[PDB]
């Protein structure tokens, strides 16, 4: 129920994309 | 209680059982704490004292 | 996000975390400390002693001498230089951290004070006093006053103004955090220090057997003038079932302990009304009046100020006063020895008296059992003193000092008529040699263990080893448990197991220590705010004011605590006063306490407002501010900067220390405990506590960790004494401590071959570096018992994998030599000594020498063989077992390689050192493979050692083919309940199949049914269980294996460096026994216990054999008419005699231990006549 | 027991009997001021003692945000909103009741239902 | 410090595909996963071995040589 995995390497290109 | 009703529930194909029952390892506390409760924490055979000013 | 004022999640709390890490650091306490030591703290102390004056009086023997000089020397501001080293030919460079290492020099740099020398002149006409005026003489240069150590990545170390290029170019490491320092090229870390908080009154309660029932103590302590500590006690004398309890203070250098009454009336309060008015605020508090009734019996004789001080100064041990200058002497004990901490000048009368009334207070309160006594293991009443203080208190001994020698000198010249030299007035040795003696060795002076040396062992090692504390351990009271008071502060797992179990502390990620300010100004602020003065405070006709204290002084009342707390509140959140100074509202005890003093253990927390918008307290952090937050993290890899202190400035965060977190309440967590109030069978079971009057919120509760604990995956599902035992072994990992361990010289380096970070991490080890210094490897592990080898904590690891590289290091020891030159005579000279000119030399090989006496890198060398040859000379008239000929000259001093290692020279330096001498640093390379002895831990606490070895054939494999690296033993898992373990397992199983990396945090919702249901979907069992087949058959295993990746450690314990026998070898000189040491040959200890089994078995014969043959066995001659063994016995003559006796024919030889002849000749020479006898003299 | 203080000299004043009149009055031991006694009651000890139970109470104590809130009804104003602590006295002898403080009256109630 | 030249567990060769995985990684944007399946190791032994590696021959070529040629 829940995601088991730390997401850094592509999180930081989203937000980025995001901004 | 809630000790006694998880081993009940364990088969015996469980593998903590079949050593608690050959007597190798492990314990019925052992087994309760590991499935339905580690329970009450208690220091100098009292429970948690009011470390704070009326609180734990 | 989306909106600037939404609530934010349990996931951008981290955010939050990663700022105030990028803002602080881990060595945040040691590196503020010292900048703030070496920047105020240095010139205070200066400027205490900085006027030493000298006066010459008249000196009347004639007319035409009649002036009186007097002498004055003054110091003013002080300056501090770069790092700098001075060589044995006087020139001086600048020195860099890996100079210092390598040439075992201190990084330090010099101090510099300005002096004004002046002298003024009088006429000494007779029975006048003088008019001192100045001779148009007042010299004024920098005096250079030793030499003072800096910490690495400090304000005045070149590598604070360095960046990563630069570090690289300096040949440092920049995952390297400083925190230490350098004497001598060993690196050496402060310890905190922890100790009692002073201006405070502690009431303790005292056993029966004693006459004393309640005593209230208060060790009052000045931080700026003078640094010395005076304790003050009020003792209520007599127990429950007396029929009168006085209470009595002892005063310092009073002898006796006086009456309060007394003490009131010496101080100005002659009324029993007024004193019981300053004791007793409440009119109807006829109960603690009742108790005070004996007091004021005790004291009704005393009735006036004259009397009372008269009575207290002749009490005094000064035997100087003799009937006059009592008063006087009691008025000034009790003016600058008395509560020195409130002030020490004239006219403050009203505020000892106030607060010796609240001590007995105090005190009457907890007799009368309204209190309990005061807790002594709160940490809010504990102070860790850092690097700062304690070199602050080390430098004001040996500026006393220094400038006591100073005046010594001056008065020896002025006396003895000698010129003055500031060369030889100002000692720098003084101040240089205490600071380096202090920090070298653990002793605390010219306290032990307060420096260590820093462990490099592994980057986690390291950075608790920065980031440790210790307690000095007569007391009442049980330090080794853990109280709760050091929630969030210390971590409550990482702490060793032996004999300093409870006593060495860590401190947590977000914890640190406050540096103290000046509290000067808020006590203008509280004044300029309506604090009425205590000099006319009035319990009687205002009892609602509620009691300022500022530094555990009694400042005044106010008469709107609510109002005043509010704006001082607002004042530290927008940033006016200090975050770090405490404020404490105790409403119930109407007590508002400031903190401002260094020491204190803080830790940031989320504020909560009422934020009437969305009508329920929420956090003041809102998403848009998390939005800024990571926008500032990801840019630098531009927006205005906006960081941790900006967050502080704001008012989202603020710093509470334990004293505060007294009367606050904390949110766990904002997901549902903000929030004003079906469930997963899998989620653990949460108490909401249904509170609405929340103060502050945890960052996020996985803070609560030190460094270690914060490796452990899922350490909630772990037992707590698994969770110490990994923090314990986990600095026992091998990793990469350092990048640049090739151009370090250390004594001892592991280096794995192959790191790999876990496949399930913590979010915190992301602040920890784990990821890029990893120590350990992700090994295939089944849980299985297949041939028996893996029993009682063993384990069964692949042939195959360790020829491939499996837990594979590198092994670095380096020699170091030097030469010594003794006096103008005698030099020692690195040499390839010769058979011919050399005695004594070893038998090793020394055909791989050089003409200068080293091994050029890269040669191989093995036991015995030389590594650094040197030779010394020899005085004539010395001939050892002959072969001394005329032909010999020298003898050698070489340092051999160790025996039973073995390697290849991998890099030698010859350099000078401090002195000039020519000195050699060798470091030897060597590959270390898994053997059947080495051990390796997992990080839950199973640590265990390879019983044996079998190839990738042997091994068990399942139908993908997939062989374990490293089989453990079902049975370790029932009784240690190490659920943590399996956990981990499953998620690093999921995660190397989905290529991520497992999340094992330890509070969050990730549960053991979502981790089974991803491993499902990749098409395997659910609960990780395979179908394995026998490798010896190939038939299926009737039960299926637990088998997943798994994060193990290869421990620094290896069994070819502790295996070691001895069948003969060298004695001791002393009692010519073995020695004792297995790098020296050396052999076990039979003991006491060994003894008593082995009479327990009833094996005399082998006792007598072991004692004896195995080891000293001497024969010894005794007379027969004295039992003494002074029997001179030419035993190539066969004559035998024993002077004294005058016998020659009654000459008996035993078989004793040389032991037992080296006690019995102690004996003799302690005047007692051991006589042994070989024949009995009385019957049985 | 109301000690009582000198007018004059603001000392203590001790009881004495006065045989004249056969009665109880309070003198000073220093200064010779005399007072009639108004109660006959000059010495109490407090073996088993309720003082200091609800110690404590003040104008602003529901605004300690670590005082537990209650339902509970306050029989003199008829509030729902108040705040409930133990016993203030560290005794090991006393009970675990409770003392409630009405945020609307200041009144201050007990759950005993044994004694009251 | 270095890319494994053989997977520990069963000795596949994984050294040659470091310089892949990364191009995959950087250039194709691709997830760790795709990459590892599509460099075609399916075993998770393999998996790990090219996951969790880490670079430290790129930290240690940044100090200068010691020896020059
Ligand atoms: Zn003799
Ligand atoms: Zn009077
Ligand atoms: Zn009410
Ligand atoms: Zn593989």
């Amino acid at each position: 129920n829940a995601s088991p995995f730390i997401k850094r390497d592509r999180m930081r290109r989203n937000f980025l994309r995001m901004r | 209680k809630a000790g006694r009703l998880a081993e009940v529930n364990l088969k015996d194909l469980n593998n903590v059982k079949q050593m608690v029952m050959a007597g190798s390892k492990g314990s019925f506390i052992n087994i309760a704490q590991m499935s339905a409760c580690v329970g009450q924490q208690s220091v100098e055979g009292k429970r948690i004292a009011f470390g704070f000013v009326d609180r734990t | 996000f989306e909106d600037e004022s939404a609530p934010i999640t349990a996931e951008d709390s981290w955010a939050v975390i990663s700022a105030f890490f990028r803002e602080k650091g881990l060595v945040s306490q040691q590196l503020d400390s010292f900048n703030q030591f070496v920047d105020y703290t240095l010139q205070d102390i200066i400027c205490e002693d900085s006027t030493l004056i000298l006066e010459q009086l008249a000196q009347h023997t004639t007319e035409s001498d009649n002036i009186s000089r007097k002498y004055e020397i003054s110091f003013g501001k002080i300056y501090v230089t770069k790092p700098m080293v001075n060589e044995s030919d006087g020139v001086t460079h600048a020195l860099y951290p890996q100079e210092a290492r390598l040439r075992n020099l201190t990084y330090s740099s010099g101090l510099f004070v300005d002096v004004k020398k002046r002298t003024y002149e009088a006429i000494d006409v007779p029975g006048r006093e003088l008019k001192y005026e100045l001779i148009a003489e007042e010299s004024e240069g920098k005096v250079f006053i030793g030499r003072l150590p800096i910490m690495l990545r400090s304000k005045n170390c070149y590598l604070s103004e360095a960046t990563e290029s630069d570090l690289y170019k300096l040949k440092e490491c920049p995952f390297d955090m400083g925190g230490y320092f350098i004497i001598n090229g060993s690196e050496k870390v402060l310890i905190a220090q922890e100790r009692s908080a002073g201006n405070i009154v502690q009431v303790f309660k005292k056993a029966a057997p004693s006459p004393i029932s309640h005593v209230a103590e208060i060790r009052s302590a000045l931080e700026k003038g003078s640094r010395f500590i005076s304790t003050l006690q009020v003792k209520l004398y007599g127990r429950e079932g007396s029929s009168a309890r006085t209470i009595k203070a002892t005063l310092p250098y009073i002898k006796q302990d006086i009456p309060i009454v007394i003490i009131f009336r010496a101080l100005g309060i002659i009324p029993d009304g007024e004193i019981l008015e300053h004791i007793c605020y409440d009119v109807n508090d006829w109960q603690m009046l009742e108790m005070l009734k004996p007091c004021v019996e005790d004291g009704f004789v005393i009735q006036d100020r004259e009397t009372a001080l008269d009575f207290i100064g002749r009490r005094g041990t000064a035997l100087g006063i003799k009937k006059e200058k009592r008063i006087q002497y009691a008025k000034d004990i009790l003016q600058k020895e008395f509560l020195p901490h409130i002030t020490q000048l004239e006219g403050f009368e009203s505020r000892k008296a106030f607060f010796l009334g609240y001590m007995i207070n105090r005190l009457l309160l907890c007799a009368l059992d309204r209190k309990d006594q005061d807790d002594r293991d709160h940490f809010g009443k504990k102070r860790l003193d850092l690097a700062g203080p304690l070199l602050a208190q080390l430098f004001k001994t040996l500026f006393k000092k220094l400038t006591k020698d100073i005046f010594r000198y001056m008065q020896r010249t002025v006396e003895e008529a000698h010129d003055f030299n500031m060369k030889l007035a100002i000692n720098a040795k003084t101040i240089t040699s205490g600071l380096k003696y202090a920090l070298a060795t653990g002793n605390w002076g010219e306290r032990a263990g307060v420096s260590q040396v820093l462990n490099r062992y592994t980057y986690s090692s390291t950075l608790s080893h920065l980031r440790r504390t210790n307690t000095p351990i007569g007391k009442l009271a049980k330090p080794r448990q853990l109280h709760n008071t050091h929630w969030g502060l210390v971590c409550p797992a990482e702490t060793p197991e032996g004999q300093a179990c409870g006593l060495v502390k860590n401190l947590s990620l977000m914890s640190c220590i406050s540096v103290g300010t000046d509290p000067m100004p808020i006590i203008t602020f509280l004044s300029e705010w309506g604090m009425e003065p205590l000099e006319d405070y009035v319990p009687h006709q205002s009892p609602d004011a509620t009691r300022v204290f500022v530094n555990g002084v009694w400042h005044g009342v106010h008469r709107n605590p609510a109002r005043l707390m509010e704006t001082l509140r607002t004042l530290r959140r927008k940033g006016d006063i200090n975050p770090e100074v405490s404020m404490i509202r105790d409403i119930r005890e109407k007590e508002l306490k400031i903190f401002t003093d260094a020491g204190r253990v803080y830790r940031p927390l989320f504020i909560v407002e009422d934020d009437e918008s969305l009508g329920h307290k929420e956090l003041k952090v809102r998403k848009g501010h998390i939005a800024k937050l990571m926008a500032t993290e990801y840019q630098d890899i531009d927006v205005e900067e906006y960081t941790w202190s900006s967050l502080l400035n704001e008012g989202l965060v603020e710093y509470i220390d334990a004293e505060e977190e007294e009367s606050i309440l904390i949110a766990m967590q904002p997901e549902d405990l903000e929030p004003a109030e079906d469930v997963d069978p899998a989620k653990r079971i949460r108490v909401s506590h249904h509170a609405t009057t929340f103060t502050h919120c945890e960052i996020h509760p996985s803070m609560i960790l030190g460094v270690a604990a914060s490796i452990i995956p899922f350490p909630d599902h772990n037992q707590s004494p698994r969770n110490t035992y990994q923090s314990a072994m986990g600095k026992q990992a091998m990793g990469v401590f350092l990048t640049n361990y090739n151009v370090r010289m250390d004594t001892m380096a592991n280096i794995l071959y192959y790191p790999q970070k876990p496949l399930g991490t913590t979010r915190a080890m992301e602040y920890l570096k784990f990821r890029e210094l990893p120590a350990g490897q992700n090994a295939i592990v089944a849980i299985a018992c297949y041939s028996g080898y893996n029993q009682e904590d063993s384990m069964i690891m692949n042939q195959s994998s360790i020829d491939r590289g499996l837990f594979r290091s590198l092994f670095f020891r380096s020699y170091m030599d030097q030469e010594k030159k003794y006096g103008m005579s005698i030099t020692e000279t690195f040499e390839k000594p010769q058979r011919t000119n050399t005695l004594r030399m070893k038998h090793g090989t020394y055909d791989k020498l050089d003409d200068d006496g080293l091994i050029a890198p890269g040669v191989r060398v093995s036991g015995e063989d030389v590594i650094i040859g040197k030779t010394t000379p020899i005085s004539p008239d010395e001939e050892e077992l002959g072969q001394r000929t005329a032909y010999h000259s020298k003898r050698d001093a070489s340092t051999p390689l160790r025996s039973t290692e073995n390697g290849i020279v991998d890099q030698v330096l010859v350099t000078t050192n401090q002195d000039g001498l020519k000195f050699v640093k060798v470091r030897v390379r060597t590959t270390k493979i898994p053997q059947i002895g080495d051990k390796f831990a997992s990080r839950h606490g199973q640590k265990g050692t390879i019983g044996i070895t079998y190839r990738r054939e042997d091994m068990p494999f399942t139908a993908e083919g997939i062989v374990p690296d490293l089989i453990i033993n079902p049975h370790a898992i029932p009784s240690r309940m190490t659920v943590a373990h399996l956990i981990e397992c499953l998620l690093s199983k999921v995660a190397a199949l989905s290529g991520n990396e497992g999340d094992a945090s330890p509070f969050t919702d990730i549960t053991v049914e979502g981790i089974s249901k991803l491993l499902r979907e990749h098409g395997y069992q659910s609960r990780g269980f395979e179908v394995m087949y026998n490798g010896h058959t190939g038939k299926k295993l009737m039960a299926q294996i637990f088998f997943g990746p798994t994060y193990y450690q290869r421990l620094r314990h290896m069994v070819d460096d502790k295996i070691h026998a001895r069948a003969r070898g060298p004695m001791q000189v002393l009692t010519r026994q073995p020695v004792e040491g297995r790098s020296r040959d050396g052999g076990l200890r039979f003991g006491e216990m060994e003894r008593d089994c082995m009479i327990a078995h009833g094996a005399a014969s082998f006792l007598k054999e072991r004692l004896m043959e195995a080891s000293d066995a001497f024969r010894v001659h005794i007379c027969g008419i004295c039992g003494l063994m002074t029997v001179i016995a030419k035993l190539n003559h066969n004559q035998f005699e024993c002077k004294g006796c005058d016998n020659k024919i009654d000459i008996y030889q035993i078989h004793i231990p040389y032991a037992a002849k080296l006690l019995f000749q102690e004996l003799m020479a302690m005047n007692i006549t051991p006589r042994l006898y070989t024949d009995r003299s009385r019957d049985f | 027991t109301t000690f009582r203080f000198c007018r004059d000299c603001n000392n203590m004043l001790y009881p004495r009997e006065d045989k004249e009149n056969n009665r109880l009055l309070f003198e000073c031991r220093t200064c010779s001021y005399v007072e009639e006694a108004g109660s006959p009651l000059v010495y109490r000890h407090e073996l088993i003692t309720n003082i200091g139970e609800t110690a404590g109470v003040v104008q602003d104590i529901g605004s300690d945000p670590t005082l537990p809130r209650s339902d509970r009804e306050c029989p003199k104003c008829h509030s729902r909103e108040n705040v409930f602590f133990q016993s203030q006295q560290r005794r090991k002898d006393t009970s675990m009741v409770l003392f409630f403080v009405c945020l609307s009256c200041s009144h201050i109630f007990t759950s005993d239902q044994k004694n009251k | 410090m270095i890319v494994p030249v053989r997977c520990f567990s069963c000795g596949k060769v994984v050294g040659d595909k470091w310089e892949s995985y990364l191009n995959l990684l950087q250039e194709d944007e691709l997830d760790e996963g795709t990459a590892l399946s599509r460099l075609g190791l399916k075993r998770y032994c393999c998996r790990r071995m090219i996951l969790t590696h880490v670079d430290l021959i790129e930290k240690f070529l940044r100090y200068n040589p010691l020896e020059k040629r």
